[PDB]
RNA sequence: UAGGGACGGUCGGGGGCAUCAGUAUUCAAUUGUCAGAGGUGAAAUUCUUGGAUUUAUUGAAGACUAACUACUGCGAAAGCAUUUGCCAAGGACGUUUUCAUUAAUCAAGAACGAAAGUUAGGGGAUCGAAGAUGAUCAGAUACCGUCGUAGUCUUAA
């Protein structure tokens, strides 16, 4: 492959924006000990890319950045950024160093990355509160991570704190406490009690990390509550194939029931 | 011993002059003394050895940042009396657009001035629309009903339906 | 001679606050507010409530020490009315004419400074 | 629009206090041009040190064609270059701050004007077509 | 005294990013003091002797840029007011600089945004974010493929 100072420029000549091939140079430049020809090829990876095609440029800039991060300078990936923010929106350009700090493994530095996002972007939208929410659960503290997203939801509008209560309790159910998930659901189906979607959203959780007797019995509970008789189908459609998964053919029939009792009136 | 002062703009300077003889007769008889700067151009008001009201220091300030803010002197003096205040009203931070605010800003003034006069004979104030705020001088009932009908009138609802509820609530007052 | 307290005088509209702290501020001394002296819940902002108010205040200002008093006259201010109430003359009026010497009328209402309403 | 610009004398003269030589001026004009600068910029300092009013009176034709003759020609016309180069200069400022819509407005413009007097090169042939604004 | 481009000193609350400041508001901590304090035309829900309201010292949060602010400025319009720096840009003027008709008006198409979702009853046929399912890559909930909730439909606020 393209792999040198000298072979690579001489076969980029019928793809000059390779963006994954300009990486994979640059990669195998500092794996044969060349960081100046490597930091060369990835900072001219942009500019041999078009103008108008940013993500080529985001590329690049990403590139770069990991090279930074694995064999190069803190100071380097602040240029990368920088150079993101020169190829990119600032905000998606912090993103992108969060995520090579968090490839680092600087707990220091990724806390601080999540907190400059959750200060600007914290305010402007569910984003940084995402990412609070993503550093501190793999920092394991989930009553932090409930804490900051509280804090950024209180930043942000509250129109969208609904869908990040119910990615709150989903992503609890996924790796963290059930009793936590099951509580962000209920207070999620609270602030939405008109609407089912947090409803689904806590049964699917729940039949996701395996609390059948849980996703079973509430999407009973909202099939057999006030709806329709398609949104009470579905809903005991979806808790007797969660029943027959756990091995309940006589409650999946009883949900059927309920649908039967509740779609007719 | 207290000062206050104030600073006029330039055009009101040959109204200053003809009715100061009466503002100085007016606060005489409160034992407060007072002079107008016509080269910085300036109002301000001292407290002197003579005085025992120690609160009408503050009506003076009142009263000179009035002629500042360009209401007559008749309607001015009102204030020397304790059954009376100001209120300046903020008006220019509701609305984004020029055009808008200014719609809604004429009509708080209302059509020929009707809006506006029948305010006045409502809450028993006295209210100048001016610039980007609104000035009122009266009781302080009228008071808040006035701060409650121009913020609400920024907001869309009209302002008639205000003058409308405020007759309802005389009438209704009046049982 | 004199010995100074500082009156902190609130005139808000359905409330007149009269709380003459030391000069520090640190220390409250007769917090006599309005809606206490005589109440039907409209007077609480009335001249006779602040002159209550006040001629109590003056009477622990007295029983403690404190002969005069620098004077601080605050209004509901925020984003809201600015102007003090009913009950700010009423109150300095009262403190002035029960044996208390007044000092250093100021304004310390809060001017919001570009506030939050959108 | 604002009336802006040059007023041209009535004389098609030299200006009878002009001592200097009708060579020398076109020596200074390739020495300038050939240590690499535009005519615009070649025309406005020797305006202003070796003081002519306008080569096209002094000498015997305009400075384009004394550098055409010369053999120092322009690669693209001046106008087109320049407003290429402001062109690539608002693009990279674009591919920059994503979020800067007043440029991408006014690269619209810029971009617009280029091929106004592109196609009018074209159509001159001063550059030649297959050329396609790259 | 058509048009375009260069230059020069500039001009502007034009834009983007970063920075800085301001005092309110809200919350929390620490005191001091005690019985009430919101709010209203009156009241009430609410806050309250693990001390509210007020006062003083702080800290944190998200906004926002008071007056100055104008029949003033800038922007193609929507619109744009704290400082400083960077990034490009624009306009008027000055010009004995340059090109030489390079020009004017508007049928498709777009970036913009003032430009939207305030609470409730009801039908869900389709679609369907949220949630989950198999391979790509040191790393892929997008890519490809489906089940599936609100919503997408309606009526008043």
């Amino acid at each position: 492959a393209p792999e040198s100072v000298a072979d690579f420029e001489r076969l980029l000549i019928g793809n000059p924006n390779s963006s994954v091939v300009w990486m994979n140079y640059m990669a195998f430049q500092l794996q044969l000990s060349e960081i100046e020809k490597a930091r060369e090829l990835a900072e001219r990876a942009l500019k041999t890319i078009n103008f108008r095609e940013e993500a080529e440029k985001l590329n690049i800039w990403i590139a770069m950045l990991n090279l930074e991060n694995t064999f190069g300078t803190e100071e380097t990936l602040e240029e990368v950024f920088s150079r993101a923010c020169q190829y990119m929106d600032s905000y998606t350009i912090h993103t992108k160093l969060l995520g090579i700090y968090e490839i680092s493994e600087k707990f220091d530095k990724a806390a601080e990355l999540f907190k400059a996002t959750a200060k600007k972007f914290g305010g402007e939208k569910v984003s940084i509160w995402v990412s609070w929410g993503d550093f501190l659960i793999s920092h394991n503290e989930e009553q932090e991570a409930r804490t900051i997203l509280g804090n950024a939801l209180k930043a942000l509008p509250k129109r969208n704190h609904i869908e990040v209560v119910r990615k709150f309790a989903q992503l609890e159910f996924a790796k963290g406490d059930p009793e936590r998930g099951r509580s962000l659901f209920e207070g999620l189906v609270a602030d939405a009690p008109k609407r089912i979607d947090l409803w689904n959203v806590y049964v699917d959780q729940e039949v996701k990390a395996k609390d059948k007797k849980k996703v079973e019995d509430l999407f009973e509970r909202i099939i057999t509550k006030k709806i329709t008789r398609k949104q009470a189908k579905f809903f005991f459609n979806k808790w007797l194939q969660f029943e027959e998964s756990e091995g309940d053919e006589k409650t999946i029939e009883y949900v059927k029931a309920k649908a039967t009792e509740y779609v007719a009136s | 011993e207290s000062s206050f002062m104030t600073l006029f703009p330039k055009y009101r300077e040959s109204y200053l002059k003809t009715i100061w003889n009466d503002v100085t007769r007016a606060l005489d008889k409160h034992n407060i003394a007072c002079v107008l700067d016509l080269v910085e151009g300036s109002m301000t008001v001292k407290t002197t050895r003579k005085t025992y009201d120690p609160a009408i220091i503050l009506k003076a300030r009142d009263l000179i940042k009035l002629l500042a803010r360009s209401v007559p002197f008749p309607q001015a003096v009102k204030i020397l009396q304790d059954d009376m205040a100001c209120d300046v009203i903020k008006i220019g931070n509701f609305v984004t657009n020029k055009e808008r605010f200014v719609k809604r800003r004429q009509r708080l003034v209302g059509p020929n001035g009707n809006t506006l006069k029948a305010l006045e004979l409502l809450t028993k104030c006295y209210i100048l629309v001016q610039g980007n705020t609104v000035s009122a001088m009266g009781p302080f009932k009228g008071l808040k009903e006035v701060r409650r009908v121009v913020e609400d009138c920024m907001k869309n609802i009209h302002p008639i339906y205000h003058i409308k509820e405020l007759m309802i609530k005389r009438e209704l007052a009046k049982r | 001679s004199q010995v100074f307290g500082v009156a902190r005088i609130y005139a808000s509209f359905n409330d007149t606050f009269v709380h003459v702290t030391d000069l520090s501020g640190k220390e409250t001394i007769a917090r006599v507010t309005g809606g206490m002296k005589v109440k039907a819940d409209r007077d609480e902002s009335s001249p006779y409530a602040a002159m209550l108010a006040a001629q109590d205040v003056a009477a622990k200002c007295k029983e403690v020490g404190i002969t005069a008093v620098h004077v601080k006259i605050r209004a509901t201010g925020g984003t809201r009315t600015k102007t003090p109430g009913p009950g700010g003359q009423a109150a300095l009026r009262a403190l002035a004419r029960s044996g208390l010497r007044i000092g250093r009328i100021e304004d310390v209402t809060p001017v919001p400074s570009d506030s939050t309403r959108k | 629009k604002g009336i802006s610009s040059s007023a041209i004398p009535y004389s098609r003269n030299a200006p009878a206090w002009f001592k200097l030589s009708s060579e020398s001026v076109i020596e200074q004009i390739v020495k300038y041009a050939r240590k690499g600068l535009t005519p615009s910029q070649i025309g406005v300092l020797l305006r202003d040190a070796h003081g002519v009013t306008q080569a096209r009176v002094i000498t015997g034709n305009k400075i384009m064609r004394i550098l055409k003759s010369n053999g120092l020609a322009p690669e693209i016309p001046e106008d087109l270059y320049y407003l290429i180069k402001k062109a690539v200069s608002v693009r990279k400022h674009l591919e920059r701050n994503r979020k800067d819509k007043d440029a991408k407005f006014r690269l619209i413009l810029i971009e617009s004007r280029i091929h106004r007097l592109a196609r009018y090169y074209r159509t001159v042939a001063v550059l030649p077509p297959n050329w396609k604004y790259e």
